[PDB]
C-alpha cells in the first residue's frame, strides 16, 4: 500500500516552492495533519496580553502552556481514573466502549475537541473552496471550542445507554427475523427465535449478560 | 386486481384524449405551429398510465381471486404467512449522507468531492443489498 | 373485582430510550412522528423570514433591510414554506395513518420508508445552508424565471445549493411515493374491498400517482439548469425557445405540486366531519369520482400561470380551468350535506374544520374570478394573487393540519390536549389571518404588484400595508399556545385508557389500543362496510344503518 | 462504585456510569462565563457579540431549569 | 396471505413510469430548438457517423435476449445458467457504452462541444443521461451476481433477477426510441 | 404616517388582544373533577394502586390505627 | 352475557373495546394531577430501594377490617412479596398488611411509624399528603432482601 500510493500521488513538491527567503510569503501555510492542532489553537485564541513594569507577556505564552497541558495530562491519565473511581484491581478482560459510558462520552469529547482544532487550521482552504467568509470560520471555530465538546458527551452518553438497552431486549426475548403471521383472529406476530432454553408455554427463559457481543441478523 | 386496472385505464383514455385534442388545437390557430412541449409531456403522462395499465391487468387476468378483490370473506380465509418486513436497519442515513454529499460536491464544483460522494453511494448502496444475506464467518 | 393500575402513567421515559431507537428504526409510527417535528420547525424558520418581510414593508423607506436581502428573504420563504413543510406533512400523515386504515402491519418497503425522510432532511438543509454564503441565499423568485436563474445573471453560490437541495428532496418524495402506492394496492386486510376503504386513503393513493407524474420533469428541467450554469449548455437562451420552454416545464410541474398538497388535507376534513356530526359521510362514490375527477384535470391546466406573456393558446385553458372548478364544488356541497341536520358538537378539530370551510370558500371563489384572462390582464403579478393562493394555502393546509393534529394526538400518544388552549389557539389564528390578508385585495387592485422592497409615499396604500403588519404579528404571536400545549400535553395531559377517545369513530383505526402496539393490530373485526368501527361498537345500530340510508 | 441503579444503566457493575451533576453545572456556568469574557478586545465589530450572548443565555436557561427540577423532586 | 401478486415487481413498475417521465422532459429539451434553427439545423462541422450507430444498437437489442434467458433460467431453480446468460449481458453492455464513449471522443474531436452550439448540448445531454442509466444497469448486474453467491438461492433471488431483467428491457427500448428520433428522423 | 404610533400599534394591539382572549378563554373550568374533601362521604368506586417496579396468599403481619 | 355500558363490546380476543363521548375523561379520580405524580414517584422510587411492591387501597372496608384488608392483598400481582396500606376514609380505619415473603427485613419495626403517620397527617384532611408520608416512611424502613 505504502509504496502504491508513494508512486501515484504526488507529496511536497518542493520545486514549485522557491527558497526560503525572509521577505517572501505564500497564502496556504500549514503543518503536516500532526501539528495543526497546535496551528489551530494558534489561530483562535483571543489576543490577550499583559504589560505590565517594564516587562511583556505575549499571547504565545497561551499555546505554550495549553499544549504543556496537554502534553502533561496524557500520560497522567490511569491513576486519575484509578483515583477517581476507587478500582485498583488486576484486570486482563477488556470492556465494550458501550458498558462504560462515561469514559466514552469524555474520549468522544477529546475527539471532537481535536477534530475542531484541526479543522480550524485549514481557514483559508475551507473558505475559498467552500464559499464562507474568513471571519466567520475563525468564529465559528473560537465557539465551537467551547459548545461542541459538551455537546457531543450529551450525544454519546444517550447513545452508549441506548446500545445497552438494545443488548438487554434481545437477550430478554429471541433474535427477531423479520417474519409476520396473522394468526386467524386477525393479530400479527414476528416469530422470535430464541438462543437458549424455553419454557412450557413457548416463550424463552431470560438470559443473563456475560459481557460478550449478541447477534442481531437471523443470517449472522 | 380488477379495479386499480380499470382506474389506470380511465386515466389513460382522457391523457390520450387531451394529448390529441391539444396538438391538433395548437396546430392551428396558434403563433408559431406545433407547441412541442406540453405535447411531449401528454403523450409520456399517457404512456406512463398506459405502462401501469396494462401490467396490472395482465396480472389480473393472470390470477384467480384474492380475500381483498373478494367481497364475501371473513378473517379466517387470509390467515397465513405473510413475507419478509425488514426490522432495525441503519443502512438509509449513509445512504442519504453520501448522496447529500454527492450532490453539495455538484453545486460547488469539486469534482473530487463528486468522486468521493459516488463511491459511498456505492458502497452504502451494497451494505444495504446485502445486509440480509452474508452469511456467519469462516474463522 | 379490583385490578390494580398505576396513579398516573409514566410522563417521559428511561434514560436512553429514543436515540438509537431514531437512527435506525423501521415502523411508520416514528417516522411520521419525526416528519411532523421537523416540518413544524421549518414553518417557524419560514414564518420568521415573513415577519421581516412585513416589518420592512411597513413604513415607506428602507429601514434595515435591503434590495438584495429582500429578494432573498421572500425567495426563500416561498421554498421552504412550499416545499419544506407542505410535501413531507403529507407523508407525514400518511405514514401516521394509512397502514392502520387499512389494516395492515407495516408499509410495503419499509427501509424505503426512513431512506425518504432522510433524504427530505438533508436535501433541506442543504438548500437552507445558503445564508452562510457571504453573498447570500437565492434572489430570483421562488418560480426562477428564465433568463434571470442563468449563469450571467444571479451569478451567486446561493442558486446552486437551491438547485440540488431541490434536487434531493424529490428523489425523495418520488421513493414516498411509490411506497404508498405499492401498500395501498398491495398489503391490504382480508375483507376490505377498495370500495370499502376510507377516502383518506383514496386521496393518498391519487396524490402519490400525481407525485409520480410531476416530479421527475421537475428532476429533469433542474438538471438541464445546472448543466447550463455550470457548462455554459446553451438550453435555455432567448435566441432558442429557451424563454418559454422553462415556464412550459417547470408550471406543468407545478400545478400538479399545488393539488398535490391540496387533496389529502380534503380528506382528512371529510373524515373528521362524520365522526362530530354523528352521521355518515354524504356521497361516498360522489366523493371519489370528484377527486379522480380534480387528478385527471390538475394536469391540463398548466398554461394560465402564463397569460401575459402572450404565447399561449387562451381558450383552451380557460376553459379547463373552469371546468376544474366544478369537482370542488361537488366536493363542497357534500361537506355541506354531511353537516345537515345531525348533532353537531364543536371541539376543536370540528372548529378548524369549520375555518377550514370558510377560508377555503373565499380563496376558491378569489381563483375562479382570477381565472378569466381579461381580468387577469390587469391583477396579475399583483398582491391580489398573493391574497387568492394564501387564502387557499392557508385555509387547506394551516387549518387542516391543525385538525389532524388535534384528531390523532390520543391514537399515536395515549394523551389529550387541552381545550381551553385550543380555542385561543384557533380564536387568535382566525382573526390574525383575517385581518393580515384581506385588504391585500385592494392593496393589489390599485396598483402595487408583488416582489416590491420599496415604495413612495407619494403612492397611496400605507395604511393597508400597517393593517398588514399588525395582522402579520399577530398571526406570529398565535403559535405560543399551540407549542406549550403539545410541551405540557405529550408528559402530562388528561390519559387515554380506552379506544376512540371521540365517540362514534369509523375508519378502522378505532378500534385498537390507543397507543397501537407494534404492529397496529391483536385482533380485526368483520369488514362490511366503510365504518366498521362503528359497526362494531354499536352493534345494534346496522339495521337502522342499512334500512334509512337512502332517503337524502 | 459510587452508584446508580440497573434499571436506569443495564451495565452498571460493568464500568463507570457516573458522574456527578455538580461537575456539569458549574462546568456549564464556567462555559458560559468564558463565552462572555471572549468579547474582550472588542475588533470592530457587533454582529459576533450578538451570537455570544445568545449561546451563553441559553447555556444558563438550559442549567437552571435543570437545577430548579432537581431541587423540587421532578427528577428522580 | 401471501396474496400472490409480487410486491418488488409493483414497485419497480411504477418506478420505471417515472423514470419515463423523466426522459420526457428531456425529449421535451431536444424537440424545442430543433423548431428554430431553420434549414440544416445539425451544423456544418457535425456529421453523425452512421456506420458505427448500428452496430451497437444491435449488440443491444441482442443484450435484451441474453437477459431474458437469463430470467427464463431463473426462474427453475438453478443458478448456473443465470450466472452464465448475466456474464455475457454484462459483457455486452459493457461493449456498447465503450462504443459510445468512443463516438463521444471523435464527434468532439474535431466538432460538437456542449458550449460550442445548441445541438451539441442537446444531443449530448440527451445520450449522457442514458448512458449514466445504462451504467446503473450494469452495477445492479454485479451487485446481483454477488447476492447469488453468497448464499443459497430462494424465490427471492428469483424475484430480484425479474426485476432487475425487466428494468434493463427498460433501458433498452428508451434507447431504440431515442436512436430513432436522432439519426434516423434528423 | 407618524412612526411612533405605527411601532406602537404594532407592538400593542397583538398582545392587548392576547390578554383579552386569555382572560376570556383561560378563566373557565376543565373536564378535570374538583377535588375530593374528607369532610364529606367518600361515593367514588374502589381504588387499588400497585407499583408495578419489579418485573417478574399467606400474610406475614398487620397493623392498625383509627385517626 | 355481561351488560357492557354502552360502547363496550368484546372482541374475537378477551379484550374490552370500550369509548368515550368527546367532551368527558376516563379515570375520574378525585384529586389534582400534581398530587397523583408525587404518589407515583414515591410509590415506584421507595419500591425500588426496598426490593418490594407497595401498594393502596382506599375503598371501604365494611367487616371485621383485618380480613378485609387480607381479602384485598391477594390482588397485588405477587402478593407474597408486597406490602398493602388500606384506607377507609368513612370507618377511618388504616389497616396495613404484609406478604410471607417480605418479612425478618424490618418492617412490623416500621408498620406502626407509617400508620401514626398516615393518621397524624390524615386529622387535617390530607389523604393523598398522608398516603405520601406513609409510604416514604414505611418504604425508608424496609431493606432489601
Ligand atoms: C474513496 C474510497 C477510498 C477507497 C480506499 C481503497 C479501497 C480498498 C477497499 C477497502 C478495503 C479492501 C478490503 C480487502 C478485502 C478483500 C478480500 C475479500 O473479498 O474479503 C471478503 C470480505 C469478507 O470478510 P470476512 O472476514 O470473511 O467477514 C465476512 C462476514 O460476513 C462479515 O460480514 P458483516 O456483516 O460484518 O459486514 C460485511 C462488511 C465487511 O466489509 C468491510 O467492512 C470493508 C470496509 C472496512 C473499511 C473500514 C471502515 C472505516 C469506516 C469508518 O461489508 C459490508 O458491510 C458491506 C459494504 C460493501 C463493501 C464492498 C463494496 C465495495 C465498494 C467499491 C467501490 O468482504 C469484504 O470485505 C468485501 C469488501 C471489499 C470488496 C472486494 C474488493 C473490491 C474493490 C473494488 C472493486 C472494483
Ligand atoms: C399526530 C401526532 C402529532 C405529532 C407531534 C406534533 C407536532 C408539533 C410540533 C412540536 C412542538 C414542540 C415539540 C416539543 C417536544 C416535546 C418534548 C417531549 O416531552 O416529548 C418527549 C418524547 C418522549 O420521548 P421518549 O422516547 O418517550 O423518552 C425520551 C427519553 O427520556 C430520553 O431519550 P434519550 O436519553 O435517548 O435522548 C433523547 C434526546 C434526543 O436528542 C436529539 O434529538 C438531538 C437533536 C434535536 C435538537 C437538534 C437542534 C440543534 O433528547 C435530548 O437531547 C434532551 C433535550 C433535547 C435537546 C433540545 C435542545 C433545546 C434548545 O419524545 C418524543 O417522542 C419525540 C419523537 C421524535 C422527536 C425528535 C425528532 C428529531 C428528528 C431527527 C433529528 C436529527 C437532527 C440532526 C441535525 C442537527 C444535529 C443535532
Ligand atoms: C435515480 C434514482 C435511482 C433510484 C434507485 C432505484 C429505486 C428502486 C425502488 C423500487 C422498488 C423498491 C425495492 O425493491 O426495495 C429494495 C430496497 C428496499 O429494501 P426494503 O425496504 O427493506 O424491502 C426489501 C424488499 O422486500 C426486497 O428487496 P430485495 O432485497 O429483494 O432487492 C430487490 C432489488 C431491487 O430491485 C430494483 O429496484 C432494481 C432496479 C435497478 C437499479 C437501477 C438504478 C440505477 C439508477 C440510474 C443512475 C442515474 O435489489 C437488487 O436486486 C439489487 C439492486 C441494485 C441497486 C443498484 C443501484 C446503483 C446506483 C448507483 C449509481 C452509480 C452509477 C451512475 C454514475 O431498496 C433498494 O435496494 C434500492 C436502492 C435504493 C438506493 C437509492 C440510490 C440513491
Ligand atoms: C414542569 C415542566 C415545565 C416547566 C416549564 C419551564 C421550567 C423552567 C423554565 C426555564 C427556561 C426554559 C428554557 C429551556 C427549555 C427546555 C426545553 C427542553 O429542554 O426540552 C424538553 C425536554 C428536556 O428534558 P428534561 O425534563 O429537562 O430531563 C432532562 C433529563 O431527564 C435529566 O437531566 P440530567 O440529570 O441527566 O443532566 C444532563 C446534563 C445536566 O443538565 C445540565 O446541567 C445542562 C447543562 C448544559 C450546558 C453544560 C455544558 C458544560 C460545558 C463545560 C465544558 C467542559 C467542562 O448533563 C449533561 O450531559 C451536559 C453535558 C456537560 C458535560 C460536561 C462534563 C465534563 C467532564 C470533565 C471535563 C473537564 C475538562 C474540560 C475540557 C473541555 C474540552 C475538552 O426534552 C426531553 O425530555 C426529550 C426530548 C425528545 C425530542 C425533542 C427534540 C425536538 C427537536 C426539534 C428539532
Ligand atoms: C393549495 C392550493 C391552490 C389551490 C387549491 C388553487 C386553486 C385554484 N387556483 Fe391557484 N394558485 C396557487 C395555489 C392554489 N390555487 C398558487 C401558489 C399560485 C400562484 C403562485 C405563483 O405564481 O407564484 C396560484 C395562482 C393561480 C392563478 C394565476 C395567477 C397568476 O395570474 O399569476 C390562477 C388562475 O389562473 C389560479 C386559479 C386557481 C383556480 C381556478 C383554482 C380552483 O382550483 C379553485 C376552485 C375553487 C372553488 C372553491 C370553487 C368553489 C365551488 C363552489 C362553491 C361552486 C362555485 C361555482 C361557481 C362560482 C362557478 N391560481
Ligand atoms: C404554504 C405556505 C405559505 C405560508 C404558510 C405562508 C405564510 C405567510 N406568508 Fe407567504 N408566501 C408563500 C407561501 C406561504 N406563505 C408563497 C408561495 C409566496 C410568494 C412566493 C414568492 O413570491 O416567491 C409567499 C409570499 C408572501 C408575501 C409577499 C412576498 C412578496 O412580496 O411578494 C408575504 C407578505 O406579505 C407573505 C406573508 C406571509 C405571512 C404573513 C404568513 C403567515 O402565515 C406566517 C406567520 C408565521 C409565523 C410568524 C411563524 C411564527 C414565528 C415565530 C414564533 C418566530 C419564532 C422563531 C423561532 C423559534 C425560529 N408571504
Ligand atoms: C450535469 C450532467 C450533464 C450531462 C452529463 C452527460 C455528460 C456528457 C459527456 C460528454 C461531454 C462532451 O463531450 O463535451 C465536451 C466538452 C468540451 O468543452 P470545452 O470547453 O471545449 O473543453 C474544455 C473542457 N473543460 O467538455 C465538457 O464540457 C466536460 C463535460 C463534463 C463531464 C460531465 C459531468 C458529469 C458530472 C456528473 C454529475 C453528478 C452529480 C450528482 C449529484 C446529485
Ligand atoms: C482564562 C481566561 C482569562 C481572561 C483574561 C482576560 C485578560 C484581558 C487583558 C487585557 O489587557
Ligand atoms: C445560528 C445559525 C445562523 C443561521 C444563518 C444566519 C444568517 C445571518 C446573516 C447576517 C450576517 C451578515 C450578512 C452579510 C453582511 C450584511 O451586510
Ligand atoms: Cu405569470
Amino acid at each position: 500500500v505504502l509504496g502504491l500510493m508513494g508512486g501515484l500521488l504526488q507529496i511536497n513538491p518542493i520545486w514549485n516552492l522557491g527558497p526560503y527567503k525572509p521577505s517572501q510569503v505564500s497564502a496556504g501555510s500549514q503543518p503536516d495533519f500532526y501539528m495543526m492542532w497546535t496551528e489551530g489553537l494558534a489561530r483562535i485564541w483571543p489576543p490577550w496580553e499583559f504589560y505590565f513594569w517594564h516587562h511583556t507577556i505575549p499571547a504565545p505564552v497561551w499555546v505554550a502552556v495549553i499544549m504543556g497541558l496537554v502534553f502533561v495530562l496524557l500520560p497522567a491519565y490511569p491513576f486519575l481514573e484509578k483515583r477517581f473511581t476507587g478500582d485498583y484491581a488486576h484486570h486482563n478482560l477488556l470492556q465494550r466502549p458501550r458498558d462504560v459510558p462515561v469514559r466514552t462520552a469524555i474520549g468522544a469529547m477529546a475527539i471532537a475537541f481535536y477534530m475542531v482544532l484541526t479543522l480550524a487550521a485549514m481557514n483559508d482552504i475551507i473558505a475559498l473552496k467552500f464559499h464562507i467568509s474568513l471571519n466567520a470560520t475563525t468564529w465559528i471555530g473560537r465557539i465551537g471550542m467551547v459548545i461542541l465538546p459538551p455537546f457531543v458527551y450529551f450525544i454519546t452518553y444517550r447513545w452508549c445507554i441506548g446500545l445497552q438497552r438494545s443488548d438487554r431486549s434481545v437477550l430478554e426475548h429471541g433474535v427477531e427475523t423479520g417474519i409476520i403471521k396473522r394468526l386467524p383472529h386477525g393479530a400479527y406476530i414476528e416469530l422470535h427465535q430464541p438462543l437458549g432454553p424455553v419454557d412450557e408455554h413457548g416463550h424463552p427463559i431470560p438470559l443473563q449478560y456475560q459481557g460478550a457481543p449478541l447477534p442481531k441478523r437471523m443470517n449472522k | 386486481m380488477h379495479i386499480e386496472a380499470r382506474l389506470f385505464e380511465i386515466l389513460t383514455a382522457f391523457f390520450a384524449l387531451a394529448a390529441v385534442v391539444y396538438a391538433v388545437l395548437t396546430a392551428m390557430f396558434a403563433t408559431g405551429g406545433v407547441e412541442w412541449a406540453g405535447t411531449t409531456a401528454l403523450v409520456l403522462t399517457t404512456g406512463l398510465t398506459l405502462i401501469t395499465g396494462t401490467f396490472f391487468r395482465f396480472v389480473a387476468r393472470r390470477l384467480d381471486t384474492r380475500p381483498e378483490d373478494y367481497e364475501d370473506a371473513e378473517i379466517s380465509d387470509g390467515a397465513g404467512e405473510l413475507g419478509f418486513f425488514a426490522p432495525h436497519s441503519w443502512w438509509p442515513i449513509l445512504i442519504s449522507l453520501s448522496f447529500s454529499t454527492a450532490a453539495v460536491g455538484a453545486a460547488l464544483w469539486l469534482p473530487w468531492l463528486i468522486a468521493a460522494g459516488v463511491a459511498f453511494v456505492i458502497t452504502s448502496v451494497c451494505g444495504l443489498v446485502f445486509e440480509y444475506y452474508w452469511g456467519p464467518e469462516k474463522h | 373485582e379490583l385490578e390494580a393500575r398505576r396513579p398516573f402513567p409514566e410522563r417521559m421515559g428511561p434514560k436512553g430510550n429514543l436515540i438509537y431507537k431514531l437512527i435506525t428504526t423501521t415502523d411508520h409510527k416514528l417516522i411520521g412522528i419525526m416528519y411532523c417535528v421537523v416540518c413544524f420547525a421549518f414553518f417557524l424558520v419560514g414564518g420568521l423570514m415573513a415577519l421581516f418581510m412585513r416589518t420592512e414593508l411597513a413604513m415607506p423607506g428602507l429601514q434595515f433591510l435591503s434590495n438584495e436581502q429582500f429578494n432573498q428573504l421572500f425567495t426563500m420563504h416561498g421554498t421552504v414554506m412550499l416545499l419544506f413543510y407542505a410535501t413531507p406533512i403529507v407523508f407525514g400523515f400518511a405514514n401516521l395513518v394509512l397502514p392502520l386504515q387499512i389494516g395492515a402491519p407495516d408499509v410495503a418497503f419499509p427501509r424505503l420508508n426512513a431512506l425518504s425522510f432522510w433524504l427530505f432532511l438533508f436535501g433541506a438543509l442543504i438548500a437552507i445552508a445558503g445564508f452562510i454564503t457571504p453573498g447570500g441565499a437565492a434572489d430570483f423568485g421562488w418560480t426562477a424565471y428564465s433568463p434571470l436563474t442563468d449563469a450571467i445573471h444571479s451569478p451567486g453560490a446561493g442558486g446552486d445549493l437551491w438547485i440540488m437541495g431541490l434536487a434531493v428532496g424529490g428523489l425523495g418524495t418520488i421513493l414516498g411515493g411509490v411506497n404508498m402506492i405499492t401498500t395501498v394496492v398491495c398489503m391490504r386486510a382480508p375483507g376490505m374491498t377498495m370500495f370499502r376503504m376510507p377516502i383518506f386513503t383514496w386521496n393518498i393513493l391519487v396524490t402519490s400517482i400525481l407525485v409520480l407524474i410531476a416530479f421527475p420533469i421537475l428532476t429533469a428541467a433542474l438538471f438541464g439548469l445546472a448543466a447550463d450554469r455550470h457548462l455554459g449548455a446553451h438550453i435555455y437562451d432567448p435566441a432558442n425557445g429557451g424563454v418559454l420552454l422553462w415556464q412550459h416545464l417547470f408550471w406543468f410541474f407545478g400545478h400538479p405540486e399545488v393539488y398535490i398538497i391540496a387533496l389529502p388535507f380534503f380528506g382528512i376534513v371529510s373524515e373528521i366531519f362524520p365522526v362530530f356530526s354523528r352521521k355518515p359521510i354524504f356521497g361516498y362514490t360522489t366523493l371519489i369520482y370528484a377527486t379522480l375527477a380534480i387528478a385527471a384535470l390538475s394536469v391540463a391546466v398548466w398554461a394560465h400561470h402564463m397569460y401575459a406573456t402572450g404565447a399561449v393558446l387562451l381558450p383552451f385553458f380557460s376553459f379547463m380551468t373552469f371546468l376544474i372548478a366544478v369537482p370542488t364544488g361537488i366536493k363542497f356541497f357534500n361537506w355541506i350535506g354531511t353537516m345537515w341536520k345531525g348533532q353537531l358538537t364543536f371541539e376543536t378539530p370540528m372548529l378548524f374544520s369549520v375555518g377550514f370551510l370558510i377560508t377555503f370558500l373565499l380563496g376558491g371563489l378569489s381563483g375562479v374570478l382570477l381565472a378569466s384572462p381579461p381580468l387577469d390582464f390587469h391583477v396579475t403579478d399583483s398582491y391580489f394573487v398573493i391574497a387568492h393562493f394564501h387564502y387557499v394555502l392557508f385555509g387547506t393546509i394551516v387549518f387542516a393540519t391543525y385538525a389532524g393534529i388535534y384528531f390523532w394526538f390520543p391514537k399515536m400518544t395515549g394523551r389529550l390536549l387541552d381545550e381551553r388552549l385550543g380555542k385561543l389557539h384557533f380564536w387568535l389564528t382566525f382573526i390574525g389571518f383575517h385581518t393580515t390578508f384581506l385588504v391585500q385585495h385592494w392593496l393589489g387592485d390599485e396598483g402595487m404588484p408583488r416582489r416590491y422592497a420599496d415604495y413612495l409615499p407619494t403612492d397611496g396604500f400605507t395604511t393597508l400595508n400597517v393593517i398588514s403588519t399588525v395582522g402579520a404579528f399577530i398571526l406570529g404571536v398565535s403559535m405560543l399556545p399551540f407549542v406549550w400545549n403539545v410541551f405540557k400535553s405529550w408528559r402530562y395531559g388528561e390519559p387515554v385508557t380506552v379506544d376512540d377517545p371521540w365517540g362514534y369513530g369509523n375508519s378502522l383505526e378505532w378500534a385498537t389500543s390507543c397507543p397501537p402496539p407494534r404492529h397496529n393490530f391483536t385482533e380485526l373485526p368483520r369488514i362490511r362496510s366503510e365504518r366498521p368501527a362503528f359497526e362494531l361498537h354499536y352493534p345494534h345500530m346496522v339495521e337502522r344503518m342499512r334500512a334509512e340510508a337512502h332517503v337524502g | 462504585h459510587t452508584g446508580v441503579d440497573v434499571e436506569d444503566v443495564p451495565s452498571a457493575e460493568w464500568g463507570w456510569s457516573h458522574m456527578p451533576i455538580g461537575v456539569m453545572h458549574i462546568g456549564g456556568l464556567l462555559s458560559a462565563a468564558f463565552l462572555l469574557v471572549m468579547m474582550r478586545g472588542n475588533h470592530v465589530g457587533h454582529v459576533e457579540d450578538w451570537f455570544l450572548i445568545g449561546f451563553a443565555a441559553v447555556i444558563v436557561a438550559l442549567v437552571g431549569r435543570n437545577w430548579w427540577l432537581r431541587r423540587r423532586g421532578w427528577i428522580r | 396471505s401471501l396474496n400472490r401478486p409480487n410486491m418488488v415487481s409493483v414497485g419497480t413498475i411504477v418506478w420505471l413510469s417515472s423514470e419515463l417521465m423523466f426522459f420526457a422532459g428531456l425529449f421535451a429539451m431536444y424537440f424545442t430548438a430543433r423548431a428554430q434553427a431553420g434549414g440544416a439545423w445539425p451544423p456544418e462541422p457535425t456529421e453523425l457517423n452512421l456506420a458505427l450507430a448500428v452496430p451497437v444498437t444491435l449488440v443491444l437489442i441482442a443484450s435484451s435476449f441474453t437477459c431474458q434467458m437469463g430470467v427464463f433460467a431463473a426462474e427453475r431453480g438453478d443458478v448456473f445458467g443465470l450466472r452464465r446468460w448475466y456474464v455475457i449481458t454484462f459483457l455486452m453492455g459493457l461493449f456498447f457504452v465503450l462504443g459510445q464513449g468512443y463516438e463521444y471522443i471523435h464527434l468532439v474531436e474535431h466538432g460538437t462541444t456542449i458550449p460550442g452550439s445548441a445541438y451539441g448540448s442537446v444531443f449530448y445531454l440527451a445520450t449522457g443521461f442514458h448512458g449514466l442509466h445504462v451504467i446503473g444497469g450494469l452495477v445492479a448486474f454485479v451487485l446481483l451476481l454477488a447476492r447469488t453467491k453468497m448464499s443459497k438461492f430462494t424465490p427471492a433471488q428469483a424475484t430480484a433477477a425479474i426485476v432487475v431483467s425487466y428494468y434493463w428491457h427498460f433501458v433498452d427500448i428508451v434507447w431504440i426510441a431515442l436512436f430513432a428520433t436522432i439519426y434516423f428522423v434528423r | 404616517m407618524s412612526t411612533a404610533l405605527t411601532h406602537g400599534l404594532i407592538g400593542g394591539v397583538p398582545l392587548v388582544l392576547f390578554a383579552v382572549l386569555a382572560l376570556i378563554f383561560l378563566t373557565r373550568k376543565g373536564p378535570h373533577p374538583d377535588t375530593y374533601k374528607m369532610s364529606d362521604p367518600w361515593t367514588h368506586a374502589p381504588i387499588l394502586w400497585a407499583a408495578e417496579e419489579p418485573r417478574e396468599v399467606v400474610i406475614g403481619g398487620g397493623a392498625s390505627g383509627k385517626w | 352475557e355481561l351488560d357492557l355500558p354502552y360502547g363496550s363490546a368484546l372482541t374475537s380476543s378477551g379484550r374490552i373495546s370500550a369509548v368515550t363521548e368527546p367532551g368527558e375523561l376516563s379515570v375520574h379520580y378525585p384529586f389534582p394531577t400534581m398530587d397523583l405524580v408525587v404518589l407515583d414517584d414515591a410509590l415506584k422510587y421507595g419500591s425500588r430501594a426496598a426490593k418490594a411492591r407497595f401498594a393502596v387501597y382506599i375503598g371501604p372496608l365494611g367487616a371485621d377490617t383485618a380480613a378485609t384488608a387480607r381479602e384485598i392483598l391477594a390482588n397485588v400481582p405477587t402478593p407474597e412479596n408486597a406490602v398493602l396500606l388500606a384506607v377507609s376514609p368513612d370507618q377511618r380505619a388504616i389497616e396495613v398488611v404484609y406478604g410471607a415473603d417480605v418479612k425478618g427485613r424490618g418492617i412490623e419495626s416500621a408498620a406502626p411509624l407509617g400508620v401514626s403517620a398516615a393518621a397524624a397527617s390524615f386529622k387535617e384532611g390530607n389523604l393523598i399528603d398522608g398516603l405520601i408520608s406513609a409510604v416514604r416512611v414505611m418504604s425508608a424502613g424496609v431493606s432489601p432482601a
